[PDB]
């Protein structure tokens, strides 16, 4: 029973971790502009 | 121009001929027979290569009288999913007969005449188009097979055997007779072809396909009467009990295919639910109930009942892929369960234990029947290159084609298949050996290494070019699910 | 292995080594090469390659289809 | 070879010794070349002659 | 006897079949019965048919696939909707 | 060639087999039996139409009565 | 390698079938032929049998049909 | 030509083992290893005509499955893809077979290890050149049920037993996961085959219904395809086998357990990169279980004693890293990574194995001691080894592994700062234990005992030149393949790989990258060297013997028993599992209440009702 806690406590230091990951917000800091590609972004090639 | 009718009529003459002839001389009772089991094999691969797969209609018929009024009489006849069974059953009984062979003086000219009879009905019941007489022949193996289990069968409950075998083959099977009397009396025959072209009234489909499977839950080892397969199988001799897992457990399967799928469709849409919950739990049931089994025998007789509850799945999925995968996994196990059984009675007839924990670690000591054993075991597996894989996934596929639930489940069934089967070849071919009560003990002589040759083959066969057979049966198969479908 | 020297043992026993293993050793690679070559036939002869290579590569010397898929229309 | 009091231990085999050393030898060599060519490329002190 | 080559067919449509009352005509059903399933079959080798020039496109088409095989794309899919016995997607043929 | 067969096996073996007469229909293995036997035949029972039903409603047909 | 080695004859006998004197046959089993020929018998039909038969179906119907077919 | 390079092994294997009477316990050996070199010899054939000579091959045999468009076949696929990975399994299986002659000589069942390997060589070279999924899914349950096999090559060992049967069941659990993706794309795109399925997968937006809710398709199959790969790839979902299947012999751990089947689920992921590529869902999850298994590999591996399974963590950790890779739409370098790995782990694996057998199989660290000068090749070939797992700077293991943290930061999510936190962190924990391997070991004062001591016997001549071989790979191939497999746009993966342009991150990365984090891995590595020279020559009074009661020597349990996991999963599944399969069926089910009020219970009420009718 001690051990099975441990799988708990070990997921739940990830989705500690996780949740921190989500709280950082890594997305929105990004130092370049989205790509751009000629003929309309390849869409003809797509 | 070899019709059907020989191939009935071969057993026949060769039990009729062994008759004539007394008991003395037992090397001439075993090789007549011998003889007679193997013409009628040839005669069976012979009608293989004469069989057109291109038109949809009803291969050789032999049409016998039976009423004055010519109301219903023998219609014989084969097509792409009788065939197969027709050879099976011709395929199975020279084996029977050549397991025994050593024990022939033991058993006597009874045994010879009760398994050819057994030929003879078995391939009677498969390459026929009456309703009514099909039925006759459908429980007509209770004679022979009550005797062969209760004659040579267990130490002294052979008799409890044979009387749950026969008791579960009444209730059911009579009560789909009864059904079958509404059926003559209403429409007015028995012809396959003329019941298939008839409006059957919407209330009525629901009794008389609820009647059908009542007798064909008892066949196919179903959830609610299953328990007859371990315990009268263990209680059976090893001949016996590798036709009782190889033709038997098909008639139900048969049966669903021709008087069931056809005649009632929209009865069998209205009852699809019900019967996928079934074969799901009775595959996890009996998964979970054979991995703590300590029987030689039923470890190895749940996994058929396992098998034969997934083939309903896509056996019931109005499908190409479905029914031809049934199909496939049918004949599939009809091979691999007769090579299991084999092995079990051969292991058996040695040491003469009928458990499990005694075995161990005698692959130093009989290294080809570890081989044979691991490779059966190995196609139970359902290993792609192996039989069983090619029938059983094309189930799964035309299940999922109609459902997402159930046959996720009967995939899951294979999660633990695989396991316990593995686990069950590794308590008695691995370890170390325990000289304590396994003093002296042989490995196959001649007759038992080449008797597997033919199951080693015809598993290759399957595995690896399965198109020959699926080329014969796509006509069949897609008729099969249109009927009654026009849109 | 005091009783394992009676069973056959049919990939061999513990420990084998046979009396004249070199000449079965030879026959069988002979074997190998014989049964190998109708192998190298088919693939030969069934081999489609549809784009051309850059450079001569060691094939195309028992290969005669390159080239051969560009009319992808007529296809069954 | 010659035992201590009591353990001996065969003489490592010239074979292996000399190959051993010859290439570590060559392996620092390739390294210590490799980062004379291409050192600067990975530590941002010159781009290859693309800016 | 044998014609000894194809099993050639009637393409035409069976007569005395009427789709309101079916089950009146049972001599006309198994014949109706067989062209359905074979023009069923018809469509599915279509669909592999078609299948099959796709197979063929991806290897000679390379990296920009999309470019020059798109037409061929819908052609396969659309056989695919209306497909023998599948998917839920049932063809009114 | 026939096995020893220790006298401290069969006993457990029959025990195996004869377990037929070990049943009282206790309380707690009657719920037991009675959830496994009835309970979830009934939920994989509604899995399955429900699933169907599902399938049946983006295609917009009516559903089968299902009896 | 270069030495030769031992164990004049692999361990065992096949099919545990004890070898006879020589200048006898093995005594072939009272089922043997019966069951042998079976075997040629079965082998050879299906080689020829399975390979000799028209290839009619419909598969390759269907495939002539669509290809007959697609054209228009 | 190309039909040859499959069928060598199996043929070979199939007369070696037929007749191993025949040729003995040394004509089966080097037959097998005859083989499986010309098939590695027309696989480098294939190579130059296939990936120089950029041009694919196809051939068909003939069909398998032929039925309602589900035309399987015994066709092959032949692009710059398969033949990389060819050119890996076929020269690692070569040389592990000559590895083995001499390994695998004092041994009795020499021919059946021979016959064994081959099978499954030949069974893996079937997944690899497989052109639909039926065939690729015949290659994988194949190599499980050869890998099941020499985990069992000791049948009398009662441990490896159970182990082999472990290691069954959770890549039967990978079996479903990966025939249910299989079977669902059938119902999707109606086909099996690779180029269909590719040429046709973005088309189709639909949701299905799969028995819960309503799931779009794509990201249902490549869930489903993820669940069938855990197993195979060793993921967080079922990777407790690794650690536990190395009771087998050392040279299939060394062949297999380390180079292309542990990355069989990364190679098929990478092969069907058009189906991963049009669900953003399912790369989500493929990063996070990366992350999951490259942390926790690299910390459960940190405090092992045992030779032969301190080095199988961190082949975990290199799958994590693998997996992580094939997650960032990168799958170049993940392939990169494959074949840089595939080196100089079976490196360190076959200089584990000569050390091993020179020692007479004492694979616990703390014996062995300072006598490296008595083994000085195996010393060069496991620090050649050891130098690329570090990712030591312009060798092998640098061109990927500081690469493929350099593309971690590149790309901004929630679970790429995740990932990438976890990657740079185990770069510590990894370094440490590789090099306490290096330090416990032949670095220390002596602990073994006189009786291993006095044997020596250096490595011989068979089991020294395939060492030899990998030790001058692990050295120039990844410089002669940074250029040729990711060049900033080479003309590699015409048809092999299929890369999105907007998850694309190959150009911004090496430019707008600061200097700071192309050289922390590097320091991270150096300071997990440091650590490690501290707790294990300097300060090992209480850095490495600690003394404590409660809350600390805890920890050191929880670490060495991986996280107790071993133990949780099994009594709370497979303990489960084993009670209840009889507990609810066996005595309230089949025989019993169907049998009580069935035939005999009480239902044979004539017996009781036979006298009362004669009145
Ligand atoms: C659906 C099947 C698909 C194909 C699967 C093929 C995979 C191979 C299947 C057989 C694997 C071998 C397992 C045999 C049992 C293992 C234990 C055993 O009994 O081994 C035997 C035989 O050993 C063998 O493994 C020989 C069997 C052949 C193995 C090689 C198989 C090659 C052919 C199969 C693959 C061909 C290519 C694919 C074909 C299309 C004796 O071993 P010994 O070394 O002699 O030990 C001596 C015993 N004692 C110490 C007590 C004295
Ligand atoms: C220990 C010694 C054993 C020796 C065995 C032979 C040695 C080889 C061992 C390898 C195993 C071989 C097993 C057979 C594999 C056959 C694979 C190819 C079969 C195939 O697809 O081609 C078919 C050939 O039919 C055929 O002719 C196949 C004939 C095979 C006969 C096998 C007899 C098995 C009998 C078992 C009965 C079980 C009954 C169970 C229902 C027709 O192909 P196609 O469609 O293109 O038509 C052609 C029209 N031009």
């Amino acid at each position: 029973y001690e051990a099975l806690a441990w799988l708990s406590g070990g997921l739940g230091f990830f989705v500690g971790l996780g949740l921190l990951a989500v709280l950082n917000d890594k997305a929105s800091k990004v130092p370049f502009t989205p790509r751009v590609y000629p003929y309309d972004n390849l869409r003809v090639e797509l | 121009y070899f019709n059907l009718s020989g191939l009935i009529l071969c057993p026949v003459l060769g039990s009729i001929i062994l008759l004539f002839i007394p008991n003395s001389r037992i090397r001439l009772i075993r090789l007549i027979g011998l003889c007679a089991s193997l013409i009628t094999f040839l005669y069976s691969l012979v009608l293989w290569i004469q069989f057109d797969s291109s038109t949809a209609k009803f291969q050789f018929v032999e049409s016998l009288r039976w009423l004055p009024y010519e109301n219903i009489n023998f219609y014989l006849g084969i097509d792409g999913i009788s065939l197969f069974f027709v050879i099976l059953t011709t395929f199975l009984i020279p084996i029977c007969i050549l397991v025994g062979w050593s024990g022939m003086r033991s058993y006597g000219k009874e045994y010879i005449i009760a398994f050819l009879i057994c030929e003879f009905l078995m391939i009677a019941v498969f390459c026929m188009l009456d309703l009514l007489l099909f039925y006759v022949f459908f429980e007509s193996v209770l004679i022979p097979m009550f005797i062969i289990i209760g004659v040579w069968g267990s130490r002294q409950r052979k008799i409890k055997a044979a009387y749950q075998f026969f008791l579960y083959t009444l209730l059911g099977s009579l009560f789909m007779l009864l059904a079958i009397l509404l059926i003559l009396f209403q429409t007015g025959t028995t012809d396959l072809q003329i019941l298939l072209t008839t409006e059957f009234s919407e209330r009525r489909q629901i009794f008389l396909w609820i009647a059908f499977f009542a007798s064909f839950a008892v066949k196919v080892p179903m959830v609610p009467v299953h328990i007859w397969l371990p315990e009268a199988h263990v209680e059976a001799p090893t001949a016996g009990s590798v036709i009782l897992a190889g033709i038997l457990l098909k008639f139900g399967t048969y049966g669903f295919l021709r008087f069931s799928i056809p005649m009632f469709p929209e009865a069998t849409l209205c009852f699809t639910p019900f019967i996928y919950t079934l074969s799901a739990i009775a595959i996890i049931y009996t998964s979970l109930t054979t991995l703590r089994q300590i029987d030689l025998k039923k470890i190895i007789a749940y996994s058929s009942v396992a098998h034969m509850n997934l083939v309903t799945i896509g056996m019931f999925s109005l499908n190409i892929q479905g029914i031809g995968g049934s199909i496939l996994l049918m004949l599939s196990h009809g091979l691999v369960s007769s090579a299991l059984f084999l092995c079990v009675g051969v292991l058996y007839d040695r040491h003469k234990t009928r458990l499990v924990r005694y075995y161990g670690g005698l692959v130093s000591t009989m290294p080809n029947f570890s081989t044979i054993f691991f490779f059966f075991t190995l196609a139970n597996m359902s290993l792609p290159g192996t039989s069983s894989f090619i029938g059983e996934f094309l189930i799964l596929v035309g299940a999922f084609q109609r459902n997402s639930l159930v046959a996720t489940l009967a995939a899951l069934g294979m999660i633990l298949g695989a396991a316990y089967s593995l686990w069950l070849y590794n308590r008695v071919v691995s370890g170390n050996l325990k000289p304590d009560f396994l003093h002296k003990f042989s490995d196959l002589n001649g007759r038992e290494v080449f008797i597997f040759i033919p199951f080693l083959v015809g598993l290759v066969w399957m595995g690896v070019y399965p198109k020959v057979f699926l080329d014969c049966m796509h006509t069949s198969v897609s008729n099969l699910v249109q009927h009654g479908k026009f849109h | 292995g005091d009783f394992r020297a009676k069973v056959w043992s049919m990939t061999g026993g513990p420990n084998c080594r046979p009396k004249h293993w070199r000449r079965n050793t030879a026959i069988a690679m002979f074997g190998v090469f014989l049964v190998c070559i109708p192998i190298a036939k088919l693939s030969a002869k069934l081999e489609q390659r549809p784009h051309m290579p850059v450079r001569p590569i060691p094939s195309q010397i028992w290969c005669k289809n390159f080239g051969t898929k560009d009319d992808y229309e007529k296809e069954h | 070879g010659i035992t201590y009091k009591g353990v001996t231990v065969h003489t490592p085999k010239t074979w292996h010794t000399v190959t051993g050393k010859g290439l570590c030898a060559v392996m620092w060599f390739w390294i210590l070349y490799r980062a004379k060519q291409d050192g600067p490329v990975v530590m941002g002190w010159r781009h290859p002659w693309d800016g | 006897g044998r014609k000894k080559g194809l099993p050639e067919f009637e393409e035409s449509a069976p007569d005395g079949f009427d789709p309101e009352n079916p089950y009146k005509d049972p001599v006309a059903m198994v014949e109706m019965r067989e062209h359905i399933v074979r023009e069923k079959w018809i469509q599915i080798e279509k669909a592999k048919i078609l299948r099959e020039k796709v197979k063929w496109c991806y290897r000679v088409e390379g990296v920009n696939h999309y470019q020059k095989c798109r037409h061929l794309v819908q052609q396969y899919l659309d056989s695919t909707r209306g497909v023998g016995w599948g998917k839920d997607h049932r063809p009114i043929s | 060639m026939e096995t020893n067969k220790n006298k401290f096996i069969e006993d457990w073996g029959s025990a195996r087999e004869n377990l037929e007469h070990n049943f009282r229909w206790t309380r707690r293995n009657f719920a037991l039996i009675g959830i496994f036997g009835i309970a979830l035949p009934i939920i994989v029972y509604k899995g399955i139409v429900k699933d169907f039903h599902m399938q049946d409603e983006d295609a917009g047909r009516p559903h089968r009565k299902f009896l | 390698w270069a030495t030769p080695g031992h164990e004049e004859r692999p361990k065992g006998y096949f099919m545990n079938r004890t070898p006879p004197a020589p200048g006898q046959s093995r005594k072939w089993e009272d089922w043997e032929l019966p069951c042998y020929i079976t075997s040629f018998l079965t082998i050879v039909i299906l080689g020829v049998g399975l390979n000799a038969k028209p290839d009619l179906s419909i598969e390759t119907w269907a495939h002539q049909k669509a290809l007959e077919r697609l054209e228009m | 030509m190309y039909l040859l390079i499959v069928f060598l092994p199996l043929l070979g294997s199939s007369v070696a083992g037929f007749f191993g009477r025949f040729l003995g316990s040394e004509g089966s050996a080097i037959m097998t290893t005859t083989c499986v070199s010309f098939s590695s010899i027309l696989s480098l054939i294939a190579f130059y005509e296939v990936a120089l000579g950029a041009s694919a091959c196809y051939l068909r045999i003939a069909p398998w499955i032929s039925s309602e468009m589900f035309d399987a076949s015994w066709g092959f696929l032949f692009d710059s893809l398969t033949v990389v990975m060819l050119i890996v399994v076929t020269f690692i299986s070569s040389l592990v077979h000559l590895y083995s002659i001499s390994y695998m000589s004092e041994d009795p069942h020499s021919p059946r290890f021979m016959c064994y390997l081959s099978i499954f060589t030949f069974f893996m070279l079937m997944l690899v050149t497989g052109d639909n999924f039926l065939q690729l899914f015949l290659g994988w349950e194949g190599v499980g049920l050869a890998s099941y096999l020499l985990i069992h090559f000791w049948f009398t060992r009662l441990q490896a037993d159970k182990a082999a049967i472990k290691a069954m069941l959770v890549n039967r659990v990978g079996d479903f996961g990966l025939a249910l993706g299989i079977l669902g794309c059938f119902t999707l795109f109606q086909t099996v085959d690779f180029s269909t399925i590719f040429a046709c997968a973005s088309v189709p937006r639909n949701s299905w219904i799969f028995c819960n809710m309503r799931l779009n398709a794509i990201s249902l199959i490549c869930i489903l395809l993820f669940i069938g790969a855990v197993g195979k790839s060793a993921q967080i979902g079922l990777h407790t086998w690794l650690p536990d299947a190395m009771e087998g012999p050392t040279p299939v751990s060394a062949l297999i357990h380390a180079a292309t089947m542990v990355t069989a689920g990364v190679f098929m992921i990478a092969r069907c990169s058009p189906l991963f590529e049009y669900s953003p869902t399912a790369l989500i999850v493929i990063t996070f279980a990366g992350a999951m298994t490259s942390f926790l590999a690299a910390t459960t591996g940190i405090l092992q004693n045992d030779l032969k399974r301190v080095i199988a963590y961190s082949t975990c950790s290199q799958l994590g890293y693998m997996i992580f890779a094939c997650g960032i739409s990168n799958y170049s370098v993940s392939v990169f990574h494959l074949m840089n790995h595939a080196f100089f782990k079976a490196l360190l694996f076959l200089s584990a194995g000569s050390v091993i057998h020179a020692m007479s199989d004492e694979q616990d660290m703390r014996k062995m001691g300072g006598l490296a000068s008595s083994f000085p090749l195996t010393y060069a070939m496991m620090l050649i080894g050891s130098l690329s797992l570090i990712g030591f700077p312009f060798l092998t293991g640098f061109y990927s592994k500081d690469v493929i943290l350099e593309l971690a930061y590149t790309k901004y999510t929630i679970s790429g700062n995740f990932a990438f936190w976890l990657g740079s962190v185990s770069v510590l924990f990894t370094s440490y234990y590789s090099f306490r391997l290096l330090f416990l070991t032949f670095l220390v004062p002596t602990n073994s005992f006189g009786r291993d001591i006095s044997r020596c016997h250096d490595a011989p001549i068979p089991m020294a030149i395939p060492l030899i071989l990998l030790a001058l790979g692990s050295l120039f191939v990844g410089y002669l393949a940074k250029d040729m497999m990711i060049g900033l746009g080479t003309n590699f993966w015409a048809n092999s790989l299929l890369v999105l342009p907007k998850n694309e991150i190959l150009a911004e990365s090496e430019f707008a990258a600061p200097t700071i984090i192309k050289l922390i891995p590097i320091l991270f590595s150096t300071l997990g060297a440091f650590v490690a020279y501290n707790v294990n020559l300097v300060a090992d009074q209480f850095q490495r013997a600690f003394q404590t009661s409660t809350f600390c020597n805890r920890l050191y349990s929880f670490f060495n028993k991986r996280w107790f996991f071993d133990q949780v999963l099994n009594d709370f599944l497979v303990r489960s599992f084993l009670r209840f399969g009889y507990e609810v069926s066996f005595e309230a089910l089949d025989k019993g209440a169907i049998e009580i009020l069935g035939p005999y219970g009480i239902s044979y009420t004539f017996r009781r009702l036979a006298e009362r009718i004669s009145q």
